[PDB]
């Protein structure tokens, strides 16, 4: 019964058995569900690609000689990745810990589908880093309008550029931070003034959606129509595999959990997307 | 240089076009270099490149001869200054460059001699050392690539 | 490329080669549905334009 | 059609082409103008203007 | 110490170690692998490939950075020595290995950044290096090899 002190042999071993001892689960931190998936079977995509192109040309006369007008591209070839991750323990910690086990393989599952998103969106172009959609996509600022304005502002502000296109918007996609303090609406009243007046928060601004992803870069947001824009092509479907029997274990008993996926991202029409970064 | 990166890995890291200041002779109207597809927001290495000879697009842009097969075209007077830098993959000016020579060093991969012709990628390639030759002065023969000179 | 090779060596591709997808192009908006659009048969239109009026 | 569209709106008329949305129109008098923050003023404030000239 | 037999990311050739310690003029306390078994010519290929750190477990075994929790297998400046041997056919690191705390070159970076563990294979992959076991050093390598000491 009546313990005396915070020492406790108890403490190292499970005194009780429940499925649920406390978790977690986000689904709004992913780019994959949002967008739609079809299966590809290949080590590579291939697109043509459009270069760029100054625009204009104004209509000549029939006694004048006539005008014209060019296109230029360039080929791209983009390369399958793997995106993978291990998660070792050992097994006397899971087996007392007993939510732990789930817990570790839907975090590295998680972890795996964020990474994936992660590199083919956005990062830099690097010597293990990739980047598609982010070089492809055309320029939006959000500085013409104001240097300086609110995180409510700002996200007013980006609706109105994909108009432009001939989107007419859809919805935009913004960074976990940032969708939070715009959603709170923060410029040193933190009321809001640029969402509805009668909520603390919002899911529709201008009757357009907001999706909010940590698979994007930091004080960026990009509008979108995310299911024409970009398609996602499945290899391999993520899924945990789980090994007790390989050269780590068998030198000292461990158990590894295994998460991995073999991905591939089109891009059908890139040069919709726009890129806005956040000022404030 | 870059040939070394290159043997068929070409555009993987930093390539200059460059091992030697260019010739005399400048080129009249300027205008950008990008390698990009709508904008250059490509930064860093790797990636597609603006190494190898160009080809004028609108002739307010310049880019990497990145055309088809038959019909090619070999040596130019002119290889642009280099912008390669880790803010970039390969050169691509933010202001409009000038360019110069009487034709310079370029980059050469493939089992053919200096002369190649394009599959819609950075630089030439291609084999059948005996239907294309050097450019440039001397013979050489490619192995595993060289810089060839216009 | 278009961003790092993590595994193709083939730079080639046999003279160019790709599969059945979506190829990206540019939608603008357009000032031209705004004006009134008709068609004519003709060999050139005619219109009239107002000079200076004296109200005086 | 775009580069057409994005030609014709703006700008003086060049000699192989005449009627551009820029040149035809004109300015407007100081009133329209304001010192005080109003977007839906200025631009209604504009309309009338516009009336003296006949626009529906 | 063998720098550019590595591949691209950041990563260096093997490292042997017959600078700052070298067994077969002189021996000293051997103690058992808990890494690497494969390997041919004196297994420890895929035991380690340019020498981690080498932390003592239970009893006499040594063994390479492995977990992030529950006592971190690796860390100190404990290194085991390679000898002299074959580059990259006779790391030793999958026998029975004798260390001292002296030694070069000392490897300690993964693929990309960030304080490099080791995984079942030899070369290093990317931890962290703010909740992984530091020593005092932070990688300030870029991508490409370039060399790391402890």
């Amino acid at each position: 019964m009546s313990q005396l002190s915070n020492q406790e042999k108890e403490y190292l071993i499970s005194k009780a058995l429940e499925t649920e001892e406390g978790r977690v689960a986000l689904a709004q931190a992913m780019a994959n569900p949002i967008r739609v998936s079809l299966d590809y079977q290949g080590v590579g995509r291939k697109l043509l690609v459009v270069d760029p192109l100054p625009q204009g040309a104004l209509p000549v006369y029939d006694k004048d000689v006539d005008a014209k007008a060019f296109v230029i591209s360039k080929r791209g070839q983009v390369p399958d990745q793997v995106i993978e991750g291990d998660r070792i323990q050992v097994p006397t910690f899971e087996i007392v810990s007993y939510p732990q086990v789930r817990f570790s393989q839907v975090k590295e599952r998680r972890f795996n589908v964020i990474d994936r998103a992660q590199q083919r969106a956005k990062a830099d172009i690097m010597a293990v880093e990739d980047a598609e959609i982010f070089s492809l996509l055309e320029g939006a600022a959000t500085a013409v309008n104001a240097v300086t304005i609110s995180s409510g502002g700002l996200q007013r502000a980006a609706l109105t550029k994909a108009f432009q296109e001939v989107e007419k918007h859809d919805l935009v996609v913004t960074k976990i931070v940032m969708n939070a303090s715009a959603f709170a609406d923060i410029r040193a009243w933190g009321q809001n003034e640029f969402d509805p007046v009668t909520q603390h928060e919002v899911l529709q601004t201008g009757l357009f959606g907001h999706i909010w992803t940590a698979d994007i870069l930091i004080s960026k947001k990009v509008p979108q129509n995310t299911v024409y824009v970009l398609a996602d092509p499945e290899f391999v479907g993520v899924m945990p595999i789980r090994q007790d029997i390989q050269v780590i274990p068998a030198d000292k008993p461990e158990e590894l959990r295994l998460g991995w996926v073999i991905y591939e991202e089109l891009g059908l029409a890139v040069v919709n997307s726009l890129a806005i970064a956040k000022i404030s | 240089p870059y040939v070394r990166l290159g043997y068929e890995g070409i555009l993987n890291g930093a390539h200059d076009i460059d091992v030697a200041g260019l010739n005399g002779v400048e080129q009249l109207a300027g205008k950008f270099a990008t390698i990009g597809a709508n904008g250059v927001k490509l930064a860093g290495d790797n990636g597609t490149n603006a190494v190898g000879l160009f080809r004028e697009d609108l002739g307010d842009m310049v880019n990497a001869s990145e055309k088809a097969s038959f019909y090619f075209r070999g040596g130019e007077y002119y290889v642009n200054i280099s912008r390669t830098s880790l803010t970039a993959a390969g050169i691509a000016a933010g202001d409009e460059i000038t360019c110069d020579a009487d034709g310079k060093m370029i980059k050469f991969t493939g089992t053919g001699k200096a002369l190649g012709v394009v599959t819609h990628v950075g630089e030439y390639r291609a084999g059948n050392m005996y239907e294309k030759a050097t450019q440039g002065v001397t013979d050489t023969d490619t192995f595993i690539g060289f810089i060839m000179y216009v």
